[PDB]
């Protein structure tokens, strides 16, 4: 298109040289859309060739979007991101509004595409270099940078942000109820409305946004974040017990205590005194029910001295719990949970463990994301290779979170459910 | 001069400047057969003499080759390399010949004078300065600085490929029907087109060529299949690594051990069934680089059973993108895994193995899934695709580990084929505690000084055992005290433990491991008809009987 005015000059970090980050090998198809997509965004101007001489390189991926049958571009942008915006969340730094978890319906919109029309800094375009690979090695690849504002850079949003609050200002006068908070290429907009009146608003900012010349591309992606808490830990009720069952509740009790510390377990662990046998039934006696019930009652309650600390980033550790479950806590500190969670989504076999992992990650980014405007770093329960090689068949967002791999989980995984 | 082709703009690193290295020495013997060079260099425009302004200078030495009727220069740039800006990586990997496609005809041109063919940024020029120098008696050097990519600078493999892609451009846009793969110097062009025009083809190519100032053979056709490249063997119809020697000694090196495994892993690629696990076994010391370093039996009989196999040669075929890719893999029994890729039944794209070296304990359905995932992986690599596998494991065995571990694993299509040895679950222990079962309640306990230690049980039967260990640690006595209820126990048993380390290693369900305990519990484990495991913590008093 144009430049409407000059480029927002873009610098790292002083020391800090720009990212050089290996491609990973992509199937023959990917390649091929990849190919397809990246002249499309040549002839328009969006994207250049380059030479030799620059060095820096970022990860590219094709991915399906969400329910589309065509191709999307994705590239890894979180490398230059911890290389740039972290001084960037500072100076062009977008702030985070505390409400939006409080609303009773939170729907998420695509305005990416805004950002190609704003041009990029000259200086900084050979920092968006990427590499679109070649199968066996058989060409070095196809390599470009970016002449606009690329997607998945968080740099982006920060430059663009001006012309998004001019644009979003009219809305906000005519609905001052609702909240729009805006993450990368994303746009959270939540609302205490009855679900229909909600959409009916979405539609309204939507066709808002529209004849202001921001296209966007939207059951459907919404959050009902107002159900969002710390679950709450559960013991199992018996109407008999055993000396096995007892057993697995003074363990789980006793692990709780790391977590609640006000726990006595004393009259339950004497409920067995000899040596027994593991099937053999121990009625409880008034005590035990007495200090089972008291563990009960602390147990619901939610702990003491748990505060979001902005410096600190945010962990999720994910478990599989087995027949399309899993469980996932996100802490800043160990045994101090800042949220606990549960995700399962469909049976009928058609679903597979990396898919539910990919839309468990997902979910529980997103969740950080509209909560503290951030997103944590994941502990996956995956073999490091497969996820690499999968992870890009199921993942419909526009972001990557950081992550890293987990070889040694205990039994904690009945602990969590 | 050689201007047509556009140059590559260079700059030095931030915050420095040329190197200003100066050289007066040496010898009076090798400076006229420098100039000699300098001389016909300087009429092909490759390097030009410089005014006395601002020189910056890198050192020069000269050196002969064998069959001596041409001498050499050699210019050391270490340091201009260490002062220049970084460039786009040239290729890391090379194409797998498992991953060409058959082609009618193949053709290899290599260009001479690759680097001097190619011009060098003109601003950049001042810093490849480098000077001639002389006996003195009042006589400034001789200096100069090249107007083309210099021989052993940092930029020069980059910005030559970069050149030379941008020529072929033009040329290739007009010839889809031919297809140029680019390596250093060298170009491998290749066609379905009939020999004739084929021929006329890379004529063609070696004028389009000629004309941007690129030499490329004018002799005969030059190479002739094989085509021994990179440590391979091309074939027209077939490839094949290089002959493999496998050398004989009395005394084996540290060094011979790592080149040995290092042609054998090599040959693993074509040749199937070769096992490197004894002969790296015996490098897993790393100590020294000298180090003399003595055979054991396992390692000579593998050595053995390799050179039986390498006893003929093995050829592998090309891809055909129209047909079906098939992986298939055995197991080798030690914690070995073999695979062959291939199309067609005689005959295979290529080979491979896989072996868990990293840690203690595993079992042989989640190695036969991280082969899957390595040969997955390779694959995309390859041909950029994924194959069908074929596995010696069915489905019922895989349904219920997958559906049991804590991991997320993915499997791709996949169909059983029955080859012995199968793989399966030997044992799977109890989800629930067993009725009419008697309850061991063990433990173990060691002094992390002395090592003495002990393991024992105390059982609901009234039933009591304490056996005294040596040479020990808690690890190896808690699972002393798992092993010695399963030895006094009936077909079924309840075990009651109060550590998570031996909970830990039982519930991962290993068919094998580097400790002989933990193999002899597997063993009594298999044994059993019925085994639950249960743990309780310790020191809570909840009839788990210990000692000091
Ligand atoms: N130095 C040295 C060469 C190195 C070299 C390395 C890689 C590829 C190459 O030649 C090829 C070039 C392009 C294509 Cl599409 C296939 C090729 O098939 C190669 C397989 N082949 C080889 C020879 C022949 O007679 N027929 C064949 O189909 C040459």
């Amino acid at each position: 298109p144009i430049s409407p005015i000059e480029t927002v000059p873009v610098k790292l970090k002083p020391g800090m040289d720009g990212p050089k980050v290996k491609q990973w090998p992509l199937t023959e198809e990917k390649i091929k859309a990849l190919v397809e997509i990246c002249t499309e965004m040549e002839k328009e101007g969006k994207i250049s060739k380059i030479g030799p001489e620059n060095p820096y390189n970022t990860p590219v991926f094709a991915i399906k979007k969400k329910d589309s049958t065509k191709w999307r571009k994705l590239v890894d942008f979180r490398e230059l991101n911890k290389r740039t915006q972290d001084f960037w969340e500072v100076q062009l730094g977008i702030p985070h509004p505390a409400g939006l978890k409080k609303k009773k319906s939170v729907t998420v919109l695509d305005v990416g595409d805004a950002y190609f029309s704003v041009p990029l800094d000259e200086d900084f375009r050979k920092y968006t270099a990427f590499t679109i690979p070649s199968i066996n090695n058989e060409t070095p690849g196809i390599r470009y940078q970016y002449n606009v504002l690329p997607q998945g850079w968080k740099g982006s949003p920060a430059i663009f942000q001006s012309s998004m609050t001019k644009i979003l200002e009219p809305f906000k006068k005519q609905n001052p109820d609702i909240v729009i908070y805006q993450y990368m290429d994303d746009l959270y907009v939540g609302s205490d409305l009855e679900i229909g009146q909600h959409r009916t608003k979405i539609e309204e900012l939507r066709q808002h946004l529209l004849r202001w010349g921001l296209t966007t591309p939207d059951m459907g992606y919404e959050l009902h974040p107002d159900k969002w808490t710390v679950q709450p830990i559960v013991l199992p009720e018996k109407d008999s017990w055993t000396v096995n069952d007892i057993q697995k509740l003074v363990g789980k009790l006793n692990w709780a205590s790391q977590i609640y510390p006000g726990i006595k377990v004393r009259q339950l662990s004497k409920l067995l005194r000899g040596t027994k046998a593991l099937t053999e039934v121990i009625p409880l006696t008034e005590e035990a029910e007495l200090e089972l019930a008291e563990n009960r009652e602390i147990l619901k309650e939610p702990v003491h001295g748990v505060y979001y600390d902005p410096s600190k980033d945010l962990i999720a550790e994910i478990q599989k719990q087995g027949q399309g479950q899993w469980t996932y806590q996100i802490y800043q500190e160990p045994f101090k949970n800042l949220k606990t969670g549960k995700y399962a989504r469909m049976r009928g076999a058609h679903t597979n463990d990396v898919k539910q992992l990919t839309e468990a990650v997902q979910k529980i980014t997103t969740e950080s994301i509209v909560i503290w405007g951030k997103t944590p770093k994941f502990k996956l329960p995956i073999q490091k290779e497969t996820w690499e090689t999968w992870w890009t068949e199921y993942w419909q967002a526009t972001w990557i979170p950081e992550w890293e791999f987990v070889n040694t989980p205990p039994l904690v995984k009945l602990w969590y459910q | 001069p050689i201007s047509p082709i556009e140059t590559v703009p260079v700059k030095l690193k931030p915050g420095m400047d040329g190197p200003k290295v100066k050289q007066w020495p040496l010898t009076e013997e090798k400076i006229k057969a420098l100039v000699e060079i300098c001389t016909e260099m300087e009429k092909e425009g490759k390097i030009s003499k410089i005014g006395p302004e601002n020189p910056y200078n890198t050192p020069v030495f000269a050196i002969k080759k064998k069959d001596s009727t041409k001498w050499r220069k050699l210019v050391d740039f270490r340091e201009l390399n260490k002062r220049t800006q970084d460039f786009w990586e040239v290729q890391l990997g090379i194409p797998h010949p498992a991953g060409l496609k058959k082609k009618k005809s193949v053709t290899v041109l290599d260009v001479g004078d690759a680097y001097f063919s190619v011009p060098l940024d003109e601003d950049f020029r001042k810093y490849t300065a480098f000077t001639i120098p002389s006996i003195n008696n009042e006589t400034p050097g001789i200096r100069y600085q090249y107007n083309v990519l210099p021989q052993g600078w940092k930029g020069s493999p980059a910005i030559f490929q970069s050149s030379m892609t941008k020529i072929l451009e033009p040329f290739a846009a007009q010839n889809p029907d031919i297809v140029i793969y680019q390596y250093m110097d060298d170009l491998y062009v290749g066609s379905d087109l009939e020999i004739g025009q084929h021929r006329t083809k890379i004529e063609e190519l070696r004028q389009h060529l000629l004309r941007w100032g690129l030499t490329t053979p004018d002799k005969k056709h030059q190479k002739e299949p094989p085509f021994l490249w990179m440590g391979y063997e091309l074939h027209p119809d077939k490839w094949t690594v290089q002959p493999i020697v496998l050398p004989e000694k009395d005394s084996w090196t540290v060094n011979d051990i790592q080149k040995l495994v290092g042609k054998l892993n090599w040959a693993s690629q074509i040749y199937p069934g070769i096992k490197v696990r004894q002969l790296s076994k015996l490098l897993r010391g790393t100590k020294a680089l000298t180090e003399v370093i003595p055979l054991t039996e396992e390692a000579e009989l593998e050595l053995a059973e390799n050179r039986e196999i390498l006893k003929e040669p093995v050829h592998g075929v090309y891809y055909d993108p129209s047909k079906d890719l098939i992986a298939e893999i055995q197991k080798q029994g030690q914690g070995q895994w073999t695979y062959q890729i291939y199309q067609e039944p005689f005959k295979n794209l290529k080979t491979g193995k896989y072996a868990r070296m990293r840690g203690a304990h595993t079992n042989d359905v989640k190695q036969l899934t991280e082969a899957v995932q390595k040969i997955t992986t390779e694959s995309i690599v390859i041909w950029g695709k994924t194959p069908k596998f074929k596995l010696p494991i069915q489905k019922e065995t895989w349904e219920t580990w997958w559906t049991e571990y804590w991991q997320a694993t993915w499997i791709p299509e996949w169909e059983f084929v029955n080859t012995p040895p199968l793989v399966k679950l030997w044992y799977q222990l109890e989800k629930e505690p067993i009725v009419g079962a008697e309850t061991f309640y063990v433990d173990g306990a060691a002094n992390r000084e002395t090592k003495l230690g002990k393991a024992g049980y105390v059982t609901n039967k009234g039933r009591q055992k304490v056996v005294p260990l040596t040479n020990t640690t808690n690890q190896k006595t808690e699972l002393q005290a798992i092993y010695l209820a399963l030895q006094d126990s009936g077909l079924e048993v309840n075990i009651v433990t109060d550590s998570q380390y031996a909970l830990g290693i039982i519930q991962a369900q290993p068919d094998k491991s580097e400790s002989e305990l933990v193999n002899q519990i597997i063993e009594q484990l298999i044994k059993k008809e019925k085994v639950y495991l249960a743990w309780v913590p310790a020191h809570k008093g909840i009839g788990g009987n210990e000692q000091v």
